[PDB]
């Protein structure tokens, strides 16, 4: 069944689970043709598959060649996502396989269920959480690896850096979701907040700056203010 | 013409015979139904006046033996029985016929309704769905479950319809997941027609039998099976052309015969809107689309 706010702690228990977001799989630029029509051009995409307890991000890069000569790409994209998640679960050993896979959009349910018929014991579930994983591409290192890809590729990251050394998964997920919501609401302002100060740098293998605990409190407050500020700009509040 | 005599009618009961029905009062001098057209299966069915719980009945073919109905006061229902003494049996019916204690099967000569509802239905196939080998006729009621319903509970009392499940390994070839899920032609033509049913006549027979069990007994799993068998055809891009033409005729007579007041429960909105307006075969069911639009435009 669906995942929501009453069973939110379940994300951080010891049952292996994976969030799957397909919103950046099929990406296009829409432009005018010489004859005055409109045409799309695909650009590279990615599947965002995240284990929320560990921070493990299985970023499958979707190269534009996979759309060549294909029709109904928005529909194909869901099935290609499901094919790739299924291939990922098959690639992992039985003790690292998820018990549950939570899709961020209900349209992924039937594709993933059909691709996972061989895995009757893995639950495929929607969620009532509005998760801002579409903003993955606002993270500079992730955007860079996707746009540089010349072929299909699976790139691996910890989306929590080493935060799990100092905080719980629950807290790390809360931080990630606030950061991604802010990047989704006002990307330029969010990056400004994150990189305003040059003496706080991003370690060579990490995605986010090396903020101390107190500096993370400050950053989180600035992110909240940004969301509240945009919410007021939006609704004239 | 053949005859289903009744020993008696000790309890008030609405009796169905195929698409006809009539009421018998408690201990009225009724001894059965005569002039039953040879060449078709039939169904005799019952709904007790004092307890409309359990519609129930019997599928039979007069060519396969001499059958009569006798009330059992212990089990509380009209039971079908076979009489093996043929001369005994004829002797009994003739006396009942001479005393005019039997209703006549009221078939108009213009009327092909029953043929059109049972064209592909055979007794031998019924006896494989309804398993009770000691009898030549088959008992069905309102509450009997189907094998598929019992997988999601006394197997001896179940309807062994062919299981159809669109999200099953049987329906979906490894490596053809999107293809087979969006276009069920593989599942229809290779798994079901070539593999299980052997031909479209057996497929249509089970479909027609499922519809009749839904309509005459309110059997819920029968209704599920009828819709699943329609949806599997309609959801297939590749269906032999004669199959589509015959399906349209089969469905048209089913929709025509359905009691208007039972439509809210016997017709699945999602399946029908999908089959008529969105499916691969949305343009291939002209007669069924026309009667559904003119008779049940609310469902759509
Ligand atoms: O847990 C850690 O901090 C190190 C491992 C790690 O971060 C990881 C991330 C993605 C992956 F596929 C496999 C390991």
């Amino acid at each position: 069944g669906a995942m929501n706010s009453s069973n939110y702690a379940e994300l951080f228990n010891n049952d292996i689970k994976l969030f799957v977001d397909d919103t950046n799989v099929y990406r296009v630029t829409v432009h005018k043709t010489f004859e005055g029509n409109v045409a799309t051009k695909a650009i590279n995409g990615c599947i965002f598959t995240l284990n929320p307890k560990t921070g493990h991000l299985f970023l499958k890069i979707i190269h534009t060649s996979v759309w060549a000569g294909q029709k109904r790409l928005s529909q194909l994209a869901k099935w290609k996502t499901a094919e790739e998640v299924s291939a990922l679960v098959r690639s992992l050993p039985k003790e690292e396989q998820p018990k549950q896979i939570i899709v961020t959009r209900k349209a992924m349910l039937d594709p993933l269920e059909v691709h996972m018929l061989d895995f009757p014991n893995i639950a495929i579930r929607p969620t009532e959480l509005r998760l801002p994983f579409s903003a993955a591409m606002s993270i500079d290192k992730l955007s860079d690896v996707v746009m540089k890809a010349t072929e299909p590729q699976m790139v691996l990251f910890n989306i929590y850096d080493d935060w799990l050394d100092r905080i719980s998964s629950y807290t790390a997920f809360s931080r990630l979701t606030l950061l991604l919501r802010a990047l989704k609401t006002n990307e330029e302002s969010a990056k400004m907040i994150l990189l305003s100060d040059p003496t706080i740098t991003i370690k060579s293998y990490h995605l986010w700056p090396s903020f101390t605990d107190e500096q993370w409190i400050t950053i989180e407050s600035q992110m909240r203010d940004l969301i509240l500020t945009e919410y007021g700009r939006k609704y004239n509040v | 013409m053949n005859t289903v005599p009744f020993t008696s009618a000790p309890i008030e009961v609405t009796i169905g015979i195929d698409q006809y029905s009539f009421n018998v009062k408690e201990n009225q001098p009724f001894h059965g139904i005569k002039d039953i057209p040879i060449g078709h299966v039939h169904v005799i069915h019952f709904q007790h006046a004092d307890n409309s719980s359990m519609r129930y009945g019997y599928w039979f073919d007069c060519r396969m033996g001499n059958f009569y109905i006798q009330y059992d006061p212990k089990d509380g229902l009209y039971k079908m029985m076979e009489e093996r003494d043929g001369a005994k049996f004829e002797n009994i019916v003739h006396n009942f016929k001479e005393r005019q204690m039997m209703v006549s099967y009221p078939k108009i000569d213009e009327d092909d309704t029953w043929y059109n509802l049972t064209e592909f239905v055979q007794m031998d196939k019924i006896r494989k769905i309804v398993r009770k080998d000691e009898n030549q006729f088959s008992y069905v009621d309102s509450s009997m479950t189907t094998v598929q319903e019992n997988e999601l509970s006394d197997p001896a009392h179940s309807l062994n319809y062919t299981v159809i499940n669109f999200k099953s390994r049987e329906a979906i070839r490894p490596g053809h997941e999107m293809e087979d899920f969006l276009d069920k032609s593989y599942y229809l033509n290779t798994v079901m027609l070539q593999g299980i049913f052997k031909n479209s006549s057996n497929y249509f027979g089970e479909l027609q039998f499922a519809f009749l069990n839904a309509m005459f007994f309110g059997n819920y799993g029968s209704s599920l099976q009828w819709h699943a068998m329609i949806e599997l055809i309609c959801s297939s891009a590749t269906v032999p052309k004669h199959m589509l033409d015959k399906l349209d005729e089969i469905l048209y007579y089913q929709i025509k015969t359905l009691p208007e007041q039972y439509s809210d429960i016997l017709l699945n909105e999602r399946v029908w809107n999908i089959c008529l307006y969105s499916s691969f075969q949305k343009n291939s069911l002209h007669n069924t689309e026309k009667i559904m639009e003119n008779k049940y435009p609310e469902l759509l």
